[PDB]
């Protein structure tokens, strides 16, 4: 006998259809585009302009950012308090 | 509204540095033997003794400690091609000595195997440095 | 406890048919293969058994949580009497506590 052709992994960039009721919702992910682009995307087709935050992501991230994660100057004063108040 | 972005192939060269090896490189030579570390190279040809002991991936002599029921100490020599009796004559002959008593041995021909009763790992490795093993 | 009278036709096994003379071909696939598909892949089964194991109650939460909501009414049932009994029957009883 002849065996069968033997199992193989297809490279090219792969899009399940958006439309489709059936698809999981884990592959119609946003970051399913970004680890798509991460393997090939000049191939894959997606647009490297998308693979950044927006403008709202970026204030919303810098809001995070400067409340909860304060600056190392910030934080030195914060520690000279304590220290005095121990002292 | 998309950010612009600018391709180069320069900067590449630092991700060259982040990728691992999926193999083992082979020890640089160095002027003086042992290192200071203690690792010491086998010899240019190879002894005549009708065995010989294959140095594990990271080249160091096969030799080591195992625990059975919490109170049972053995010393495992592995990866031996030849006749293995051959070995355990100079290995009990070598040990029995320090003992006393000459010591119990399991001898495994299929597995290439050696087992010795206690903890002689330090005198073991010691013995097989010399012999160029 | 009243045995056969007549025999059987004698059963001809031709071991060499394409099934059996192929069987295990791809298996090295991962090995021979430069990494790429895992062996795992060679699975043909039921959708929620696929390169997994597990004894009863694990398997039969996994269905449970897999394919669930596309079962039938009475299988749906069945499974979730299942999952019970044998909860409790894994947790609470056996000689080894």
């Amino acid at each position: 006998y002849r065996a069968r052709p033997p199992p193989r992994r297809s490279q090219e960039p792969r899009w399940p259809d958006p439309d489709d009721p059936l698809t999981p919702r884990w592959q119609l992910s946003p970051r399913y585009a970004a680890k798509q682009f991460a393997r090939h995307g000049a191939a894959s087709g997606v647009a490297a302009g998308s693979l950044w935050p927006s403008q709202e992501q970026l204030r919303e991230l810098e809001a995070e950012e400067r409340e909860w994660y304060p600056s190392l100057a910030a934080m030195q004063e914060s520690l000279r308090v304590q220290q005095l108040a121990e002292e | 509204e998309y950010p612009s972005f600018v391709e180069s192939v320069d900067e590449y060269h630092f991700v060259e540095r982040l990728l691992p090896p999926a193999s083992i490189p082979r020890p640089p030579k160095h002027e003086h033997y042992p290192t200071p570390s203690g690792w010491q190279p086998p010899r240019d040809p190879a002894p005549s003794l009708p065995y010989f002991v294959r140095r594990s991936r990271m080249h160091n002599i096969p030799v080591y400690r195992d625990i059975t029921h919490g109170n049972r100490q053995m010393t495992v020599i592995r990866k031996v091609e030849g006749d293995i009796w051959a070995l355990q004559k100079d290995v009990e002959d070598f040990l029995s000595p320090l003992l006393g008593k000459t010591p119990v041995t399991q001898v495994n021909e299929v597995t290439g195997t050696l087992r010795v009763k206690g903890y002689f790992d330090q005198q073991l490795k010691a013995w097989l440095l010399e012999k160029g093993f | 406890f009243h045995v056969r009278v007549t025999l059987p036709p004698r059963k001809v096994v031709d071991r060499w048919n394409e099934k059996r003379a192929m069987f295990g071909v791809y298996d090295n696939i991962g090995i021979l293969g430069n990494f790429e598909k895992h062996p795992k892949e060679l699975i043909k089964g039921p959708i929620w058994l696929r390169g997994w194991k597990g004894n009863e109650l694990q398997r039969c939460i996994r269905k449970k949580r897999m394919v669930g909501n596309r079962m039938f009414i009475d299988d749906l049932h069945n499974l979730n009497k299942r999952i019970s009994y044998l909860y409790k029957h894994f947790n609470r009883h056996g000689k080894y506590r």
